[PDB]
C-alpha cells in the first residue's frame, strides 16, 4: 500500500480531482506519514495560494504530517493556519497533544509580556487565535465542573481575567462557610509558587476585595492579607 | 535476566529451528602437486636431451 | 464512457487517447466509489474493478508514446497497489508482464539504479518466479551487463530491440546516449590518446562527425584527430573540490592533535 | 492427581504476583519490576512442562474477571471444553484482603486493581499459546481482545514497561497464521497489523518510553522487508528517534541486522559493513542463539564479497555451522580464484537453499566481482601482459570486451592500470607504497578515537557499584 497515487493526482490542474485526493490522504497519514513527506512542499504551495479553495483541508493535512514526525512547532502553526477544521481535533482525544503544545507556547509568551502591561491577550503581537485555544482547554475542565484544574492552568500562564471570573461565579454566596474556604486555598498556593512581586501582589489584592465587598466576613483571613502585602492602605 | 531477554526477542528471526531446519534440508586446497611436477620435469628433460 | 476510450486505442490515435483523458479523470472518482475500495471483495466487484484497470492502462501506454513522463509515472503509482492486490484477483494479464518491463526500463533511463534495484527486489518473489523472464529478461539482463562491465553485450540488447518496438523506443533513445557517456568515462583514465578509428568504434558511433560533436560538448581538444582527456577534467576536478561541505570533513593535522589532547584532559 | 498439581501451580503464581504487586505500587522503582518481570516470564515458560500448565485456568479462576473469563472460555472451547472448576469466582478465597485483592472495592468501582494484572495475565496467556501451538481461533481472538484492551486504558511508566512484551506476540502470532497457510484474509489483515503498531508508536513518543519505541521499530522493519518495500523503508529510517541509550542490547542487535540487510540491497556496501560486524558482537553465543548466528554469517559472507574483500577462510575453517554454510563457502572460493566457469555452476546447483534466506539476489551481483578478482590476479603477477593473452584465458568474446572490463574496473581503481591500445598491452601503474602518502594519518584517526571512548565508559561504570555496597551495612 502506497500514497504515491494520491500525491500524483494533486498536480493535475482540475480542482475536482485534487480535492478528492486530500480526503484520501487524510485517512492514510497514520502510516504513510513517511512517503508523503518527500512531497509535502506541493501540499504546502496549494494552501499558501488563495487560488486554491479547499485551503483549510490542505493545511490540516500538512500539520498531521509534522505531528507524526514530531516536528511540533510547524504542526501547531499549520493547525492555527487552517483556522477551522478544529472540531476534527476535538473529536480526537488522542490528539489533544497539539492543543497542549499550544498551551506550552502560550504560557511562555504571556508570562513575559505580563510585566510590561498585565493585558496583552488582545495585543496584536499575541495572535488572537492562540489566545482562544488556551481558554478552550480550560473550558473543558469547567464542563466537568472542577474549578481546581481550571485555575491551575491559568496561574502558570499569568492570566488574571480568567481567575477573576472563575472565582466570582462561585462567589454567589451559597454560604459564609464556603466563601471563606475558597479564599484561603488561593492564599497558600499563591505564596509558595509565585514569588514574583507583581503577579503575587495582584492575586492577593483581589482576594482582599472579595471578602471586603461582603458585609459579613471572618476577620482571621483579613489579617493575613494586610500583613503579607504590608499595605497600610487596605 | 539480561541474557534471557536476548534469546527470546531473537527467536522470531530464528522461528521454528533456523538451527536444524538447514541441516535437515541438506596452501591446503591445492591438490597433490608432486605428481604434476614429476611429469613436467621428465617431459622437459626428454626434449632437452634429444636436442 | 469506458468504451469511448477503449476504441480510442484500437483506432491507433494516442493523441486521441490524450485529449479524451481529462473528462474521464473526474469520472475515475466515480469508478473508485463503485468498489468499496477492497473492504470486502465479491464477483460483482471483480467486474467493476476490471474496467477501472483497463482504463488506467490504455491511458498509461498512451503517455509513453506521446513522450509525457509525468502522467505515465502518476498512473503507474496507482497501478502498482492496483496489481499487487491480494494473492491474485484478475491482476494476471498479458499487459501485466508488459507494463512491468517498461517501468524498469524507465528507471534505468533516469540513471537512478537506487530505485531500479528497489523495484527489482519488490518483483523478485511471486510474480518474477511465476512468469519466468521473457519480457523481464530484457531489463534484467540490460542492467546486469552494465554492472558486469561487458559493454558490448549491453549494447547488442539495445539494437536487437527493433523486433519488439511499440513504446520501448521512448526509453531506447535516452538509454543509448547515457551508455556512450559511460564508456567515455571508463576510457578517460585508461588512456589519454586514441586513434580516430578507435574513439568511434568504442562508442559505437556510425559517423566521425558525431564523434567530434561529443568532444566539443565534453570540452576536450581534438588535436590531429586524437582526443586528449587530461587537461580540463583535472582543472574541473580541482575546482569542484573546493566547496562549503568538504571543509569540516578534511580534518587538519593540527586539529587532530587538539582533539586527542583534550579528550584525556576532560 | 489433577487436584494436587493444579493447586501447587496456582500457589506458585500467587507468590510471584504478590511480589510484583508490592513493588509496582511504590514510587519510581521501575528497574526492579522490569528485571523481575523478565525473569518471571522465563520461570513460567520453564515451569509449564511439568506439574501441569493449567496454571492459567487456576490463575483466571482466582482473580477479578474483566474479560479474562471470555478468553478462558474460548480457549477451553478450542481444545474441547470441560468443566470441573473453570468459572472465575467459583472459589472465594480472596476474602476482601488487600493482597488477593479487596473483593468489594473492585466491584464498587471506586478503585481499580485489575488494570496491571490484566496486562500481565495477557503476557502469560500469549506465552502459553505460542509454547502450545494453539493457532487459528485463539491467535485471532487474543489479538482482537488485546488491541482495544490496551487502547481502553491510559499508559503509565509502569504500563509502558509491560506492553514492551505484549506487542511482540501480537506481531509474531499473525506471522505464524501466514506461515500455516495462505488465506485471502492474511493479505488484508497484514495491513491492519501494521496500522495498530504504527498508532501506538506515535503516542509512545509522547510517553518518552524508549523501551517500547525500540521494540516497535524492530517489528515494523521486519514487515517492510518481507514485501521488499525498500523505498518506504528508506523514508521510515529517516524519522530518527530510534533510542539506544536505555534499551536492552537484543533490540540493538535486531535493529542492526535489519540495517545491514536494507543497505546492502539498495547498493550501499560501505556502511553496511559497520552494521553487520556490530550485530555479530552484540548477539550472544548462547546454545538457543546459534540459529541467529548462522544467519548473520550468511549475510556477512555476502556483504564482503560485493565490497571486494575476502572473508578469512580461517574464520569458516573452525566453525561448526558447516553444513548450512556450504553454499556460501563455495562462493567465497569462486571470487577468491577469479574462476569464471566455477561461479555459474555454484549458483545454479544451490539455488533453492540460497533463495530461502534471500541471499540469492546478492549472489547474482557477485558475477561482476568474479571477473574483477581474476583481473586483479593477472595484474599483480604481470607488469606488461598483452591484451591478446587475457582474451584467451578468461575466454572473453573479443578484443573490445577485454578492454572494457579493465576500463570500468579502474574507475573504482581496484586494479589501477593503464591501457596501451596501439602497443597492445597493459602496464601496471600501482603505487603499492602508501606510507609516503597522507593516508597513515587517516587510518590511525579511527584507532585512537575508538580507544578514547572506551576509557570514558569505564569511568562512569566504575563508581556506581561501589556506592551501593558502601551504603549497605558492612565491616
Amino acid at each position: 500500500t502506497t500514497a504515491a497515487p494520491l500525491l500524483a493526482l494533486l498536480r493535475e490542474n482540475q480542482d475536482s480531482v485534487k480535492t478528492y485526493a486530500l480526503e484520501s490522504i487524510n485517512n492514510v497519514v497514520d502510516q504513510l506519514w513517511s512517503e508523503i513527506s518527500n512531497e509535502l512542499p506541493d501540499i504546502e504551495a496549494l494552501y499558501d495560494d488563495d487560488t486554491f479553495s479547499d485551503r483549510e483541508m490542505a493545511a490540516l493535512i500538512a500539520s498531521k504530517v509534522y505531528y507524526n514526525l514530531g516536528e511540533y512547532e510547524s504542526a501547531v502553526k499549520y493547525a492555527l493556519a487552517a483556522k477551522d477544521r478544529f472540531d476534527i481535533d476535538e473529536k480526537s482525544q488522542f490528539v489533544e497533544t497539539i492543543v497542549s503544545k499550544s498551551i506550552e507556547m502560550y504560557v511562555q509568551e504571556a508570562s513575559k509580556q505580563y510585566t510590561k502591561d498585565e493585558q496583552f491577550y488582545t495585543k496584536d503581537i499575541i495572535d488572537p487565535k492562540l489566545t482562544s485555544i488556551f481558554e478552550r482547554m480550560i473550558e473543558k475542565c469547567l464542563k466537568a465542573s472542577e474549578l481546581k484544574l481550571a485555575l491551575g492552568i491559568a496561574l502558570e500562564g499569568y492570566r488574571l481575567d480568567i481567575i477573576e471570573s472563575a472565582l466570582k461565579s462561585k462567589l454567589d454566596q451559597d454560604s459564609t462557610s464556603e466563601n471563606v474556604k475558597i479564599i484561603n486555598y488561593l492564599l497558600t498556593l499563591a505564596i509558595t509558587t509565585v514569588t514574583n512581586s507583581k503577579f503575587r501582589s495582584s492575586i492577593l489584592r483581589k482576594s482582599f476585595d472579595f471578602l471586603m465587598n461582603m458585609p459579613n466576613c471572618d476577620y482571621l483571613t483579613l489579617n493575613k492579607v494586610v500583613v503579607n502585602l504590608n499595605d497600610a492602605g487596605l | 535476566t539480561k541474557k534471557k531477554n536476548e534469546e527470546i526477542n531473537k527467536k522470531s528471526l530464528e522461528e521454528d529451528d533456523e538451527f536444524e531446519d538447514f541441516p535437515i534440508d541438506t596452501d591446503d586446497v591445492e591438490v597433490d602437486d608432486d605428481f604434476t611436477n614429476e611429469l613436467k620435469a621428465e617431459l622437459d628433460r626428454y626434449k632437452r636431451e634429444n636436442q | 464512457l469506458t468504451k469511448s476510450l477503449s476504441i480510442a486505442f484500437e483506432n491507433g490515435d494516442y493523441a486521441a487517447c490524450e485529449k479524451l483523458l481529462p473528462p474521464i479523470k473526474i469520472e475515475l472518482i466515480k469508478n473508485n466509489l463503485l468498489i468499496p475500495d477492497l473492504s470486502i471483495q465479491n464477483d460483482i466487484y471483480l467486474n467493476d474493478l476490471m474496467i477501472t484497470k483497463r482504463i488506467l492502462e490504455v491511458g498509461a501506454l498512451a503517455s509513453i508514446q506521446t513522450f509525457n513522463f509525468d502522467s505515465f509515472e502518476n498512473y503507474f503509482n496507482q497501478l502498482k497497489p492496483y496489481y499487487f492486490s491480494n494473492n491474485h484477483k484478475l491482476s494476471e494479464s498479458d499487459k501485466k508482464s508488459k507494463l512491468i518491463s517498461l517501468y524498469l526500463l524507465n528507471l534505468l533511463s533516469q540513471n537512478n539504479t537506487t530505485k531500479f534495484h528497489s523495484e527489482l527486489q519488490y518483483l523478485d518473489k511471486h510474480i518474477k518466479n511465476l512468469e519466468d523472464d521473457s519480457l523481464l529478461s530484457y531489463p534484467i539482463k540490460l542492467d546486469r551487463w552494465l554492472m558486469e562491465g561487458s559493454y558490448q553485450k549491453a549494447w547488442d540488447l539495445l539494437q536487437s530491440g527493433s523486433q519488439n518496438i511499440s513504446e520501448f523506443d521512448s526509453f531506447t533513445d535516452i538509454l543509448k546516449s547515457a551508455i556512450r557517456d559511460e564508456i567515455a568515462k571508463n576510457t578517460e583514465l585508461s588512456y589519454d590518446f586514441l586513434p580516430l578509428s578507435n574513439i568511434k568504434a568504442l562508442l559505437f558511433f556510425n559517423n566521425e562527425k558525431e564523434t567530434e560533436k561529443f568532444a566539443l560538448e565534453r570540452n576536450w581538444p581534438i588535436v590531429n584527430s586524437k582526443v586528449y582527456f587530461n587537461n580540463q577534467s583535472k582543472e574541473k576536478a580541482d575546482y569542484e573540490d573546493e566547496m562549503m561541505h568538504e571543509e569540516d570533513q578534511k580534518t587538519n593535522i593540527i586539529e587532530k592533535a587538539m582533539d586527542y589532547a583534550i579528550s584525556i584532559e576532560n | 492427581l489433577h487436584h494436587s498439581e493444579k493447586k501447587y501451580a496456582e500457589e506458585d503464581q500467587v507468590q510471584e504476583l504478590l511480589k510484583v504487586l508490592n513493588e509496582i505500587s511504590k514510587t519510581t522503582l521501575t528497574l526492579d519490576p522490569r528485571y523481575i518481570w523478565r525473569s518471571l516470564k522465563d520461570l513460567s515458560s520453564l515451569r509449564n512442562q511439568e506439574l501441569l500448565n493449567a496454571e492459567t485456568l487456576c490463575f483466571t479462576v482466582n482473580v477479578l474477571y474483566p474479560d479474562s473469563s471470555s478468553f478462558k472460555k474460548n480457549l477451553l472451547k478450542f481444545i474441547t471444553s470441560n468443566h470441573k472448576s473453570s468459572v472465575p469466582g467459583s472459589a472465594e478465597l480472596r476474602n476482601s484482603y488487600p493482597a488477593s485483592f479487596y473483593s468489594v472495592n473492585t466491584e464498587k468501582k471506586t478503585i481499580e486493581v485489575t488494570a496491571e494484572i490484566n496486562c500481565f495475565m495477557h503476557l502469560l496467556v500469549q506465552l502459553f499459546l505460542w509454547d502450545s501451538k494453539e493457532l487459528e481461533q485463539l491467535v485471532e481472538f487474543n489479538r482482537k481482545v488485546v488491541i482495544p484492551n490496551l487502547l481502553c486504558y491510559y499508559n503509565l511508566r509502569s504500563l509502558n514497561l509491560i506492553n514492551a512484551k505484549l506487542w511482540f506476540y501480537i506481531y509474531l502470532s499473525h506471522e505464524t497464521l501466514a506461515r500455516s497457510s495462505e488465506e485471502i484474509n492474511s493479505d488484508n489483515q497484514n495491513i491492519i497489523l501494521r496500522s495498530t503498531m504504527m498508532k501506538f508508536l506515535k503516542i509512545a513518543s509522547l510517553k518518552h518510553d524508549n523501551e517500547t519505541k525500540a521494540m516497535l521499530i524492530n517489528l515494523i522493519l521486519r514487515d517492510f522487508l518481507n514485501n521488499g518495500e525498500v523505498d518506504s523503508a528508506s523514508d521510515f529510517i529517516s524519522k530518527l528517534e530510534y533510542p539506544h541509550t536505555d534499551v536492552s542490547s537484543s533490540l540493538e542487535a535486531r535493529y542492526f541486522f535489519y540495517l545491514s540487510k536494507i543497505n546492502a540491497i539498495q547498493l550501499d556496501y560501505s556502511t553496511a559493513n559497520e552494521y553487520i560486524i556490530a550485530a555479530i558482537r552484540k548477539a550472544p553465543h548462547n546454545s538457543k542463539s546459534l540459529g541467529f548466528l548462522q544467519q548473520s554469517n550468511k549475510l556477512h559472507c555476502c556483504i564482503q564479497l560485493l565490497m571486494g574483500d575476502i572473508p578469512e577462510l580461517s574464520f569458516f575453517h573452525q566453525s561448526n555451522m558447516q553444513k548450512s554454510l556450504l553454499p556460501y563457502y563455495h562462493l567465497t572460493k569462486a571470487v577468491k580464484l577469479g574462476d569464471l566457469k566455477k561461479f555459474t555452476s555454484t549458483i545454479t546447483k544451490y539455488k533453492q537453499l540460497l533463495l530461502k534466506d534471500d541471499t540469492y539476489q546478492l549472489c547474482v551481483r557477485l558475477r561482476s566481482n568474479v571477473i574483477k578478482t581474476g583481473i586483479r590476479i593477472i595484474s599483480l603477477t604481470y607488469k606488461k601482459i598483452s591484451l591478446r593473452d587475457i582474451c584467451l584465458k578468461l575466454n572473453l568474446d573479443s578484443e573490445q570486451t577485454v578492454e572494457y572490463m579493465v576500463s570500468r574496473a579502474i574507475r573504482d581503481g581496484v586494479i589501477e592500470a593503464k591501457i596501451n591500445h596501439e602497443d597492445g598491452f597493459i602496464e601496471t601503474t600501482e603505487l603499492l607504497n602508501i606510507y609516503d602518502s597522507e593516508d597513515p594519518q587517516q587510518v590511525f584517526d579511527e584507532r585512537i578515537k575508538f580507544a578514547n571512548q572506551l576509557h570514558d565508559e569505564y569511568l562512569v561504570s566504575m563508581r556506581y557499584p561501589e556506592d551501593k555496597k558502601t551504603q549497605q551495612n558492612e565491616k
